[PDB]
């Protein structure tokens, strides 16, 4: 029924139709399928779906950006990123991910400063983290410290 | 192809031969037309037979 | 609308209730872009009542997904309008079917 | 930002939006205005930045040229699922993908998202360049199998081009070899003649 | 290779009366007692497998092996045994913040190692 | 070239009032199918037209509200006005103003008619009203264009200019919008077999089919000048102000001049220990030159790296 | 910004010495004492200051209400008429506007 | 942009001791004090380290020696 | 995670042997990739006697293991990463290469993440869950040590019940192992 | 704005040998890129003024299954190696030419005669293999002048090589001029069999499609 459907507005009953390319002029060979598809636009746009950071707020526990673009937050590297870095062997960039552009407070600065003065330099320090966690541990009844 | 590329030549040539071989097979597929139809797929007629 | 359908679309555009669907109407005396008033015919009329339904179109307004709802009028001046017929156009409906 | 693909691209490059350029380059950006003169002081190169001006353009044009980024596809199961490119400032909000790399990254166009990170110290930026660029991730790490192959919309048009049919255009044609192209392309042949006898070097 | 560690011993060999010590720090034992000054007290052992989620466990440094599964547990048993880290894995350099030692910080780690010999 | 006999312009036909079909005199093999090319390209890109750039309604504020008395919405409006089909004589950039009442449709046909805008289709229809007291009463600017400009790209012009009801719409400026072109082998029966092509433009009306197919021979022609002569194998510091007015106290000035100081910037680019290496000026009247300096400049902070003549 | 260690050290004090509403508190004579050093002088201090007093929020930093306005008349372009005029009322008839 | 590291790889030997080396050799022309070996030809440091060491000019070895000889020439 | 490259060598001559996995039908993987990037041992003889087809430790790059197969050998004694005795992590030369690389592995390498992370990223598994013999070639019968006993027609009983066969068509390589209980008499 | 359109003004050509150049614009309007380098394409590929051998007549049997007696090659390889030979001619429809040459075996394009109108670009170019002996062979070849290029199997013997040009290609890319980065970038690599310069050839298309699309604009831009 179909095909003598397209008999009746004088179409090719295969359904396909020779074409031509627009920038060349040359025809097509294997003759193509062209109609008319009901296509429709979903709620996923890509002007919701960009973000960018370079420097914004963290979080006064943690001292890390905040997170899903919830007021310019940061993105998440993680266990399996950082499992990617060692299988590559990228210790350089793997220890700046932790410290640098991330909660090493005395650290995030003297980078911003080295990298506008043009000097691409780390001063790694020790993540804020770290000193949350020794705290944390101390408040119960267990001592902890770093020897030397 | 490939495979042999790089293991006679190396990494230069086979890297360019990879983005060449990409542009080639780009630009033929889109030249062949290359459709697809109701009639491109055929059902055998002894079909009700063995049916 | 599609040009290609089930036949469904009519029914989940009149069930849904995002259109502006006519009750007991005879005849429409005016149209604008945000009302509909329709002249309800005698037939269909019971006394102490003036004899006007007035349809209030929703222009405009935030959805819980931040999209756009607005109806539009169908329906011209001096149309006759049976009762269930649909007046206006919701979110992705054209002429009382679902296209979105 | 969500991925697109860009087949005139190789394989280390990517399509990096201009959007999303000079904001995470914006520290690099200072600096060059500050060192090219353009502004005496912090406050005006920010006020410049914010403002968008075609000097901005070409300074970051200017910073991004030699600094590969590296791109990450949000389940990384093996270490393929990170690789790093020479960034292309393209005009758009999608990142532009290589298809080559789609098979590594596991990326199938269909609104998968990447996140971009950038290394900044020369440590960081010489490992990025020797060993996760996405020129250096030619064999599996898990098997040895090369882990770049055309899959899609490339073996097709191999396949095509590369068929043989008997009576087709110019079946007899004697040539050299650089004349295929001349007489497929103006007149004379298909590219699925028969028969035809080139000479190779 | 992983799996097949924390061997058991039957004989006490003068190193240790107890049950579940590594298999190479039982031979390192045995190459400097045996060869170097009593090459007569040997000390059986009996390899004994474990699984993953129990050698994972089974590990030198609680600062490993404390996130991986259980937390309460082993900072228990740590801060009752009274045990030192002294930072030789990539969890340990990582949760720290400092160079692992593997890929490019390896010579960094084995610089850092040969000066603390001297000090 | 071997006597190329080279086409000629003959037998152009007009079908309909937006629909023509122009023929070109027979030509040389292996020609038509490259010209015809080159011109329904160039005719689809670049053709200039007439569109409504931006319409203001007294009525209205902006485009997501109804007007008492109209059918359609400000937005159907907009969308009716902007495939309005119109020629502007010499000048560009005309407005025009459309006045109407009572129930009717309102048409392109009842517009202020100028000397210099002629309506090209006067059916066309502008959302009708519907009651009796309703009149609308808007101005319409027409301007002349090239390619598809959208309404944010002619923002960044207007900042200050920009009043409350004052309502932009997005322009299209192309007047042809669909083109064909066949060649066939005929019409030189009495020489050897050469093919003449014939092209079947579909326009709108705005633009005539010669006047259109010259435009773009003349832009290929433009365009192709460059291949036939083959050849070919601004930014500065903002702070150059001279060395003046620095308050020079006693001897600071005598300082830069045995120096050879530059007027500002070399001045700025240097360190106090590298500038302690100078004939001694004076642990006071160096912060004293330092506070002047830094003032305006942050301290001697600056570090340039060219320096223009 | 391009400053020495002392320099350093100084701008610190007084952006220490900072008011929310912009004016600092204690006086240049203090600011000297909370340093110091013999070396560190008046001068010194002012070059300091002055070199901070052209950050973002202009006007900041200063010592009193004299010496914040007239910081913006001359950063404010010449092209813009009565600036002569109100830097002659600012300098010194401040009581006999403030009356 | 320079597409493949081999030929530095090959005269180094190691591939994570060729990133070390370029480092420090990047780290003297970006903080200064050194001129390129190599003709610039509009390239970052990084590049052109990178590019000396694989023509076969820098190493482990000749950057020791150079800064041994500078600092005895103090 | 722990392990990591540290040694260059171990000097020892420990290892696993390697053979073709000859089950079933027929082989299901040679001796050409399960050897391909090692490190054999000293163990390597050629058929014949008293002669040798290469040194101890060689790594079988490319046309090694095409050698090996031509001298039509089985059995071969490869050190491993369990074999190595580095009191921490393992040595280099009984990983071979197994990468991006055409080289020996580098020291310092993470073959802990390395490893665990190819074994995993495969996750495309599933969930939710005597008398037929057939040869596929010619071959001999290869009892490897049955223990023979009278029977009563004319055969051997076999009373062991670790019976193996394999099929020998022109050399060592074989075809299949059909194990067989006691019972099983002797037809050929 | 309303009329004026971007000149390409870097026409930079770099040129790897005598017969290979690579040629590049700075950036078009949108779209002219493919609308200029198809139409250049088309033009020097399918019609270009040049003179080719057409027909040979060695001295035997007509049909192609002949044999050496001497030669060694066979004469479908023969007359695939003429057609690699770039004559030109001065003003001359069609002529003939012929060679005599002796046993050595080297046989160059030097061996025929010399004419005061046919030149040959380089006679270093080998039309006959190595010979066996002593025994000669004349060749009795012909030229003609011709465009474009047309079949030995419709047009008569070997083929019609008019065309001097060998392979012509194009690509385009994106470029800025300030701001918008919607611009194309014409970029020229063509290969010419010689006696030719590639940025000649170009500039004789270009002539060629000028004058052919002028009697077009009926005489516009008087002044």
């Amino acid at each position: 029924e179909i095909k003598e459907l397209l008999k009746l507005g004088d179409l090719p009953t295969s359904g396909q139709i020779r074409l031509y390319d627009g920038r060349t002029g040359e025809q097509f060979e294997r003759p193509v399928t062209v109609g008319y598809m009901y296509m429709l636009k979903l709620n996923h746009l890509v002007d919701d779906k960009m973000h960018a950071r370079s420097t914004g707020s963290y979080s006064l526990v943690t001292q890390q950006p905040l997170g899903g673009k919830a007021q310019f937050g940061g993105q998440r590297f993680g266990e399996m990123e950082v499992w990617a870095l060692e299988a590559y062997g990228a210790a350089y960039t793997l220890q700046e991910m932790l410290t640098v552009k991330s909660d090493d407070v005395n650290g995030r600065t003297k980078m911003y400063k080295n990298i506008v003065d043009g000097n691409h330099q780390m001063e790694p320090g020790m993540p804020e983290s770290f000193n949350v966690l020794l705290k944390e541990i101390r408040s119960l009844g267990i001592n902890i410290e770093l020897e030397d | 192809m490939l495979n042999t590329c790089y293991r006679i030549l190396g990494l230069k040539p086979t890297v360019i031969f990879a983005d060449q071989i990409m542009y080639t097979g780009f630009a033929y597929a889109a030249r062949s037309g290359a459709s697809v139809g109701i009639d491109d797929m055929v059902i055998p007629e002894k079909k009700h037979e063995i049916i | 609308k599609p040009l290609v359908g089930t036949g469904m679309e009519r029914a989940v555009a009149v069930d849904s209730g995002v259109t502006a669907v006519a009750k007991r109407g005879g005849v429409v005396q005016y149209v604008d872009a945000s009302r509909i008033v329709i002249k309800v015919n005698e037939d269909e009329m019971y006394p102490g009542e003036a004899g006007i339904d007035i349809y209030n179109l929703t222009k405009y307004t935030r959805s819980n997904q931040n999209t756009c709802i607005n109806q539009m009028p169908c329906v011209s001046l001096g149309e006759p309008v049976e009762r269930g017929d649909v007046l206006a156009d919701g979110p992705s409906t054209d002429l009382g079917e679902l296209a979105l | 930002s969500v991925i697109t693909v860009g087949p005139y691209l190789r394989l280390h490059q990517c399509g990096l939006p201009k959007k999303m350029a000079l904001e995470l380059f914006k520290p690099f950006i200072y600096g060059k205005l500050e060192l090219r003169g353009l502004a005496t002081t912090i406050k005006a190169a920010k006020k410049m930045v914010e403002r968008e001006e075609a000097v901005v353009w070409d300074i970051l044009d200017e910073v991004i040229r030699e600094h590969p980024v590296l791109l990450n596809r949000a389940p990384t199961l093996h270490r393929l699922g990170i690789q790093a490119f020479e960034p292309v400032l393209i005009e758009g909000k999608a990142i532009q993908l290589h298809p080559l790399v789609c098979a590594a990254y596991n990326a199938d166009f269909d609104g998968d998202q990447m996140a971009v990170h950038v290394p900044l110290t020369l440590e960081a930026q010489l490992e990025a360049r020797a060993l996760m660029m996405s020129t250096n991730n030619i064999l599996s790490p898990a098997n040895g199998e090369p882990i770049i192959v055309p899959s899609q919309d490339v073996v097709l048009g191999l396949y095509y081009m590369t068929r043989d049919c008997v009576n087709a255009k110019g079946e007899g044609m004697v040539l050299t070899g650089p004349k295929e192209a001349e007489r497929l392309y103006r007149s004379g042949l298909a590219s699925l003649h028969a028969r035809v006898k080139v000479r190779i070097t | 290779r992983q799996m097949l560690r924390k061997a058991t011993i039957v004989n006490a060999g003068s190193s240790d009366f107890l049950e579940g010590e590594q298999v190479e720090y039982s031979r390192v034992k045995i190459a400097n007692r045996e060869l170097e000054a009593n090459g007569k007290v040997g000390a059986t052992y009996s390899r004994d497998l474990l699984g993953i989620t129990k050698a994972s466990l089974a590990t030198e440094s609680f600062i490993s092996a404390a996130s991986f599964q259980e937390t309460t547990r082993v900072l228990t048993e740590a801060a009752v045994a009274g045990k030192r880290d002294e930072l030789r894995g990539l969890k340990e350099n990582v949760i720290v913040g400092r160079l692992i030692p593997a890929g490019t910080g390896y010579a960094y780690h084995q610089d850092r190692m040969r000066r603390r010999a001297a000090g | 070239v071997t006597e190329f006999l080279k086409p000629r312009l003959v037998d152009i036909e007009q079908v309909s009032s937006t629909h023509a079909k122009v023929t070109l005199e027979p030509l040389e093999r292996g020609f038509g199918h490259t010209l015809g090319n080159a011109l329904r390209r160039i005719l689809l890109s670049s053709m200039p037209g007439c569109a409504v750039t931006e319409v203001e309604i007294d009525g209205v504020l902006h485009e997501y509200s109804t007007k008492e008395g109209v059918q359609e919405d400000i937005l159907e409006i907009l969308l009716n006005l902007k495939g309005l089909a119109v020629r502007v004589q010499g000048k560009d950039e005309v407005i025009l103003t459309l006045n109407k009442s009572g129930i009717g449709p309102v048409t392109a046909a009842d517009i202020t008619h100028d000397g210099d805008v002629e309506i090209v289709k006067p059916q066309h229809v502008i959302c009708h009203l519907t009651d009796e007291n309703a009149s609308i009463s808007m101005r319409i600017k027409v301007q002349r264009g090239r390619g598809y400009v959208p309404a944010s790209t002619r923002i960044h012009s207007e900042e200050d200019e920009r009043p409350i009801g004052r309502l932009l719409v997005d322009a299209c400026y192309s007047p042809v919008e669909r083109i064909a072109y066949n060649v066939e082998a005929a019409r030189v029966e009495q020489r050897t077999d050469l093919d003449k092509l014939v092209i079947e433009m579909e326009t709108n009306g705005t633009i005539d089919p010669e006047e259109a197919i010259r435009r773009a021979a003349t832009i290929l022609a433009e365009q192709l000048e460059a291949f036939v002569d083959l050849r070919d194998v601004e930014f500065d510091p903002i702070l150059l102000r001279p060395v003046d007015d620095l308050e020079l106290t006693v001897r600071s000035a005598n300082c830069l001049k045995a120096e050879a100081i530059h007027y500002i910037g070399d001045l700025v680019q240097r360190t106090e220990v590298e500038l302690l290496k100078t004939p001694n000026l004076g642990k006071k009247s160096l912060t004293e030159i330092k506070d002047v300096l830094a003032s305006r400049g942050l301290s001697l902070g600056m570090r340039l790296e060219n320096w223009p003549p | 910004t391009p400053f020495t260690d002392t320099d350093r050290a100084i701008a610190t004090s007084i952006v220490d010495a900072v008011d929310d509403t912009g004016y600092l508190t204690i006086q240049i004579e203090d600011i000297v004492d909370s340093i110091g050093d013999d070396e560190i002088g008046l001068e010194e201090v002012e070059a300091v200051l002055k070199r901070i007093q052209r950050f973002d929020p202009v006007g900041v930093a200063a010592k009193d209400l004299r010496d914040c306005l007239l910081i913006q008349l001359s950063q404010f372009a010449k092209e813009t008429p009565w600036l002569e005029e109100a830097r002659l009322i600012i300098s010194d008839h401040l009581d006999l506007l403030a009356n | 942009a320079r597409v493949t590291v081999q030929d530095a790889v090959e005269k180094i030997g190691n591939r994570f001791d060729l990133v070390l080396v370029a480092a420090r050799r990047a780290r003297q022309m970006q903080v200064g004090g050194k001129d390129p070996l190599v003709p610039e030809e509009n390239d970052k440091t990084t590049v052109i380290a990178l590019r000396e060491i694989e023509e076969g000019l820098i190493n482990n070895q000749i950057l020791d020696v150079r800064e041994r000889q500078e600092q005895q020439e103090q | 995670q722990d392990l990591v490259v540290t040694e260059d060598d171990c000097g020892t001559h420990e290892g696993i042997m390697m053979t073709p996995v000859i089950e079933g039908g027929d082989v299901k993987e040679p001796l050409r990739d399960r050897v391909l990037g090692r490190v054999t041992a000293e163990d390597v003889l050629k058929p014949g006697t008293a002669d040798i087809l290469v040194p101890r430790n060689t790594l079988l790059h490319e046309q090694w293991c095409d050698l090996l197969e031509e001298n039509s050998v089985d059995a071969v004694k490869v050190r491993s990463v369990v074999s190595c005795d580095t009191d921490f992590g393992v040595c280099a030369h009984c990983y071979g290469r197994d990468l991006a690389r055409g080289h020996i592995i580098n020291k310092g390498e993470a073959i802990g993440v390395i490893a665990a992370q190819s074994i995993g990223e495969p996750g495309t598994q599933l969930t939710m869950r005597e008398s037929s013999i057939q040869v596929k070639n010619k071959g001999s019968i290869k009892l490897s040590n049955v223990k023979s006993v009278v029977n009563s027609s004319g055969k051997l009983v076999i009373t062991s019940r670790n019976t193996e066969l394999k099929l020998i068509d022109e050399f060592g390589r074989t075809k299949e192992s059909y194990k067989v209980p006691y019972g099983a008499v002797l037809a050929k």
